[PDB]
RNA sequence: CCCGCAGAAGAAGCACCGGCUAACUCCGUGCCAGCAGCCGCGGUAAUACGGAGGGUGCAAGCGUUAAUCGGAAUUACUGGGCGUAAAGCGCACGCAGGCGGUUUGUUAAGUCAGAUGUGAAAUCCCCGGGCUCAACCUGGGAACUGCAUCUGAUACUGGCAAG
RNA sequence: UAGCUAGUAGGUGGGGUAACGGCUCACCUAGGCGACGAUCCCUAGCUGGUCUGAGAGGAUGACCAGCCACACUGGAACUGA
């Protein structure tokens, strides 16, 4: 570009999007479980990973993974969710906080505690 | 808020003596000084540049008894003065009044001098000072109060501190219990085993 | 004293003329000297400036909703 | 067409010196000739002459130290597309002191340095390292 | 009115003030239009506790500024 | 002289039965007074791929003039995608660059100085980029032998 | 320490493509399963009609692993 | 704030240890359960999952999420590209616009120089002072890169006149 | 979003205001604004500053201080410096 081409026409910024739209920029939301389900994953990997999905109180509707081993969840469970993607679910980009509201934390952990919501033994 | 976990472990790690004991004993005596602290330690397994730089900063760190939150502002403050920030960082951690009080000779360890001064035994231009960061100025004279010149612990000290060699930017009279911090402490006169290039390269990071 | 110099853009109102001060300043950005103009409605009591003309003119109280300006004297005309 | 003659003799010098050349010739002017008395003074050139009246001919001769050529860079700064002109306290160094900027000033052409012996600002023609 | 009055800074139990001319009806830590002089009430034994430009006072006056009880008496200390 | 291995890369040619394996190794050899040169060595494993070019940069050394352990002047410097900027810092800054950029600067005994590499990082031409630089590097005396002066008019 | 899986019997009714079946299982219900890691590392083929052991969880009995084939 | 009393007495957790990235072993599980920022890990000897022992990092906090700038020379004024990687309009003419060979005079708009006024205080920065230190508070300076006016300079750009 | 404007742009004279002024009215003229982006739509209180960055930039305007606007929603005046 010349001088005289960017005084016509300035450099663009290129507008970066969110990976976490539904969060709005709060850390946490918080929503009804409509469906609780499992799920494959994608071609390298094999498992049936659990996931919801959950009517954040902003009205979206997305899916969320729900971490950790054993869960107490059900349809018409309120849940707490936070941002961060499954890299092997399509279309996962939020987890379920283990130990809020109605997510139990998970059974007999001891290391890495504080992220599956245990209390010290 | 002070690290309250067995001393020698941390000398083996960093392997060098960090003279956290009196010296009283040699310290091979008392643990394999050249075996590092644990399960593995025999293994001397090839250390990466950034490795290199951690140990080094963490080496200084234990020496002066420092967490990270107060050595990281010591730095800033080192880079902020006019000078050469590495010789400016040794300097600030010399000034400390717990340091000074250990190399004057009232304590056998940098831990036992902070047991002095945190426990309201030693002045500073005529006043308690009870802060272990205090910074100690030119012509200041550091003391002990009257109530703990007849403690048995700071007279053992003043005689390990004659086996150590006398730093020269003091002046300690042992049978008043007083000295003076006459200027601040050289790059010469500090050890020449800290390499503190490295800690400077580690925070320029 | 404190006057503008500029150009008549038009003649086409009784007692009034448009003028046109022409600036040479450089870009915030891009370091280029661009032209830039400011355009006054002034006032000219004796209808004695044609478009083309190159007039001097000067601040003064409000005269209507759109003067605050006066003409001082013509420079060249056209 | 030619809009930036300044340009163009500074293209003939660098050209002039990758392609050995002992001298280059061009169209003279009174500002090229005031650019090619700074560049003699600094010892970038040899010598210059002007001959002709009508379609006068400026004709650089150009220098050589041990085998490479004196003048290693040579650039122009303010150009016909974008003016620069710098106050007496925001003239530039150029290689740390060791090359010349050229500039223009109210009291003629000189170097940067002689710019702020007198205390001017001015026009940056051109860089020369 | 103009009024020569103590604006209070420092902080929570060490106050320091500064002596602003102002207009009587702005915020005390509010518009001001000159600052002439500060009032540290818990100075120590060899610190300047009060400064006040007496010229500037003295100016303000003559243009019929108001004097706050308070600084009346800081007026009256320095001029012993 | 100092040495530094900057990187070492398994490299692979195919043949009728499959994959043979190969070592290449990336070094740098200085005296820490203003010499330096780099080398880069192949062979079946490492350590002969080391010795390799360790053996190859002790004789590609080449000159740079210092100032008291830094630069002369700022200096660019390329090699195909690498462009590195180079420029004289304070007593005290140390070395405030990235990389292979370091290794080079240290054994060539440079030891303040700010640096920073554009476009590719590739250790092989970052280095040859970094030593260009270096090589193109004026001192004030050079300066003033071709213009015909003395070092009091330069500077 | 994991929680137990329960194991079915059934039909394959349908395959789906990549490794994906219709299973018709004993109890009367159709799942959607997947063959495991060890059957496909060891090409076990399964075609439509072949009878296969069905690992189920409880967290959705829709879906299951396909264990064996006999 | 000071003095006395009693007795080590009332006071340590959180994340991590495959590479990036400081820190490794055993047992359980067997592409399952699960992990995951990216690359990836798990199909029987898993330093990558879960527990344990050991270790590393921070510490009255430690992690996770969200959000901004950085690294990103990845919108490139400083500081990038367009034969084949994304990118030359199918080709021309041409108004507005940008740019303009060479000499002299004149002007002084751009430009440059000096001065004056202004640019609130706080904030940032420097040298000091005060709270046992620090945070914090505070004296003075510097800075506020700007804007306006006046007086000058005339190389360069512009205007005007003649070539 | 490419055309917008009729008290609209200017004039003369009454009235009006603490005060200049289409501020208002009667008449007269036919203007005024716009690719140096008018008009229209969306978003938004502005600044000293704040966060980030080597810098140039980018993001931001909570606390403190300056300025502006609003007081359940839409109108209106009265009293008074
Ligand atoms: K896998
Ligand atoms: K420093
Ligand atoms: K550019
Ligand atoms: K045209
Ligand atoms: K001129
Ligand atoms: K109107
Ligand atoms: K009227
Ligand atoms: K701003
Ligand atoms: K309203
Ligand atoms: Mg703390
Ligand atoms: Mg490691
Ligand atoms: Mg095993
Ligand atoms: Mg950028
Ligand atoms: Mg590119
Ligand atoms: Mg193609
Ligand atoms: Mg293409
Ligand atoms: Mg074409
Ligand atoms: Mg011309
Ligand atoms: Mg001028
Ligand atoms: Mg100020
Ligand atoms: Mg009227
Ligand atoms: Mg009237
Ligand atoms: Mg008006
Ligand atoms: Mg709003
Ligand atoms: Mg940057
Ligand atoms: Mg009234």
């Amino acid at each position: 570009a010349t001088v005289n081409q960017l005084v016509r026409k300035p450099r663009a910024r290129k507008v970066a999007k969110s990976n976490v739209p539904a969060l709005e920029a709060c850390p946490q939301k918080r929503g009804v479980c409509t469906r609780v389900y499992t799920t494959t994953p994608k071609k390298p990997n094999s498992a049936l990973r659990k996931v919801c999905r959950v009517r954040l109180t902003n009205g979206f509707e997305v899916t969320s993974y729900i971490g950790g081993e054993g869960h107490n969840l059900q349809e018409h469970s309120v849940i707490l969710i936070r941002g961060g993607r499954v890299k092997d679910l399509p279309g996962v980009r939020y987890h379920t906080v283990r130990g809020a509201l109605d997510c139990s934390g998970v059974k007999d952990r001891k290391q890495a505690r504080s992220k599956y919501g245990v209390k010290r033994p | 808020a002070r690290y309250l976990g067995p001393k020698l472990k941390l000398s083996r790690r960093e392997g060098t003596d960090l003279f956290l004991k009196s010296g009283v004993r040699a310290i091979d005596t008392k643990c394999k000084i050249e075996q590092a602290p644990g399960q593995h330690g025999a293994r001397k397994p090839r250390l990466s540049d950034y490795g290199v730089q951690l140990r080094e900063k963490q080496k200084v760190r234990r020496i002066y008894g420092v967490l990270e939150r107060q050595f990281r502002n010591y730095y800033k403050e080192a880079a902020r003065l006019k000078g050469n920030t590495g010789e400016n960082l040794l300097a600030l951690l010399e000034g400390r009044l717990d340091n000074v009080v250990y190399r004057m000779g009232f304590g056998a360890t940098r831990a036992e001098a902070r047991q002095l001064v945190s426990h309201k035994a030693i002045m500073v231009n005529g006043r308690v000072v009870n802060i272990a960061s205090y910074q100690v100025s030119p012509n200041d004279v550091v003391s002990i109060r009257e109530k703990a010149k007849k403690q048995s612990r700071v007279k053992a000290a003043l005689e390990l501190a004659e086996q150590r060699e006398k730093p020269t930017w003091l002046e300690v009279d042992a049978g008043k219990m007083e000295g003076t911090f006459k200027r601040k402490p050289e790059r010469s006169d500090l050890s020449a085993d800290i390499n503190e290039h490295l800690i400077v390269e580690l925070y320029s990071k | 004293i404190r006057t503008l110099q500029g150009r008549v853009v038009s003649d086409k109102m009784e007692k009034s003329i448009v003028v046109a001060i022409e600036r040479f300043v450089k870009h915030p950005i891009y370091g280029k000297f661009i032209k830039r103009t400011t355009k006054l409605h002034v006032h000219d009591e004796n209808n004695e400036c044609g478009i083309g003309d190159v007039v001097e003119i000067r601040e003064c109280r409000p005269l209507s909703k759109t003067k605050s300006w006066t003409l001082v004297r013509v420079v060249e005309k056209a | 067409s030619m809009q930036d003659p300044i340009a163009d003799m500074l293209t003939r010098i660098r050209n002039g010196q990758a392609a050995n050349k002992a001298a280059v010739t061009m169209p003279s002017s009174k500002l090229k000739v005031a650019i090619a008395n700074v560049l003699k003074e600094e010892g970038f050139i040899e010598d210059f002459k002007v001959e002709g009246d009508t379609k006068p001919e400026l004709e650089l001769t150009l220098k050589y130290f041990q085998g490479k050529a004196v003048v290693e860079s040579i650039q122009r700064v303010s150009r016909p597309g974008l003016r620069i002109y710098k106050r007496k306290d925001e003239l530039p160094k150029v290689m740390a002191g060791l090359g010349i900027a050229v500039v223009s000033t109210s009291k003629g052409v000189m170097t940067d340095r002689a710019a702020r012996q007198a205390g001017l600002g001015g026009e940056i023609i051109c860089y020369v390292a | 009115m103009v009024t020569i009055r103590l604006a209070r800074h420092g902080a929570k139990k060490r106050p320091f003030y500064q002596v602003v001319v102002a207009d009587s009806r702005n915020a005390r830590n509010g518009r001001f239009i000159e600052r002439v002089g500060f009032f540290n009430p818990i100075a120590s034994e060899k610190e300047e506790g009060t400064r006040l430009d007496l010229d500037r006072i003295a100016h303000w006056v003559g243009q019929g500024a108001t004097i706050s009880d308070r600084v009346a008496a800081l007026i009256k200390e320095v001029n012993k | 002289l100092q040495e530094k291995l900057i990187a070492v890369n398994r490299v692979s040619k195919t043949v009728k039965g499959g994959r043979i394996f190969s070592f290449t190794a990336l070094t740098v050899v200085g005296d820490g007074n203003g010499r330096v040169g780099f080398g880069y060595g192949k062979a079946r494993e490492v350590p002969a791929a080391i010795q390799k070019a360790m053996e190859k940069a002790r004789r590609n050394m080449i000159n740079v003039a210092l100032n008291n352990g830094t630069l002369q002047h700022p200096v660019k410097g390329v090699h195909t995608g690498s462009r590195v900027f180079m420029q004289p810092a304070s007593e005290g800054t140390g070395i405030i660059a990235g990389g292979a950029m370091r290794a080079v600067l240290e054994v060539a005994g440079v030891h303040n100085v700010l640096a920073k590499a554009y476009g590719s990082t590739n250790p092989i031409n970052v280095v040859r980029a970094t030593i260009d630089g270096l090589e193109n590097m004026n001192s004030p005396e050079m300066v003033a032998a071709k213009r015909g002066k003395s070092v009091e008019e330069i500077l | 320490a994991k929680e137990d899986n329960i194991e079915m019997q059934g039909t394959v009714l349908e395959t789906l493509p990549n490794t994906m079946f219709r299973v018709e299982l004993e109890n009367g219900h159709v799942v959607t399963a997947h063959i495991s890691g060890k059957m496909r590392k060891n090409y076990i083929r399964i075609l439509t009609g072949d009878k296969v052991t069905v690992e189920l969880t409880p967290y959705d009995l829709s879906k299951g692993r396909i264990v064996f084939r006999s």
